[PDB]
């Protein structure tokens, strides 16, 4: 004859949420170092060659 | 008299999605730049031909001068 | 003798997902700038230095004792 029962116990907790989204791609690396500057040696070698050539041409 | 408590409720909602991942590592440094091009012999000869010739001529005249 | 109760309330939300995986590594950097080539003026300056540095050899080739 009596009153209906209580609402039941709260349900079980839900499953774990899906893992987070992948992070942003890393930035491009820094630019490489500057190439070696051309040294003066290749100019010195030729200048010395010309000096010898022209000095010898005065000898003749 | 008074009723049994109802059956257990429905399962809860799935948890919130995880936080976004951390940014990836920066790339490696680029390759070194190409070496500076050397001047050709012809280019050097053209630029220094008259200079060397004038210097030799001036010196030759100076050393074979009479007082 | 009383009716059974209504079904309980919806349960807890689940625990939050684990953090996402780190992103892709970045691409390699660009190649460096080229080395510098000599200018016409620089070439002339070097040539004049060589003449000065070997002026002794030049004089000797043109004039010696006796």
């Amino acid at each position: 004859s009596g009153p209906p029962g209580p609402p039941g116990p709260p349900g079980p907790p839900g499953a774990r949420g899906q893992a987070g989204v992948m992070g942003f791609p890393g930035p491009p690396g820094p630019p490489g170092p500057p190439g070696r500057d051309a040294t003066d040696q290749h100019i010195v070698d030729v200048a010395l060659k010309m000096l010898q050539e022209q000095l010898a041409e005065v000898a003749v | 008299g008074s009723g049994p408590p109802g059956p257990p409720g429905p399962p809860g909602p799935p948890g919130a999605r995880g936080q976004a991942g951390v940014m990836g590592f920066p790339g490696p440094p680029g390759p070194p730049g190409p070496p500076g091009k050397e001047a050709s012999e012809q280019r050097i000869r053209e630029l220094c031909g008259g200079m060397i010739s004038e210097q030799i001529a001036q010196l030759a005249a100076h050393l074979r001068k009479p007082l | 003798s009383g009716p059974p109760g209504p079904p309980g309330p919806p349960g807890p939300p689940g625990a939050r997902g684990q953090a996402g995986v780190m992103g892709f590594p970045g691409p390699p950097g660009p190649p460096g700038p080229p080395g510098r080539a000599p200018t016409d003026q620089h070439i002339k300056q070097v040539c004049m230095r060589v003449i000065q540095e070997h002026f002794a050899e030049m004089a000797a080739s043109l004039k010696r004792p006796d």
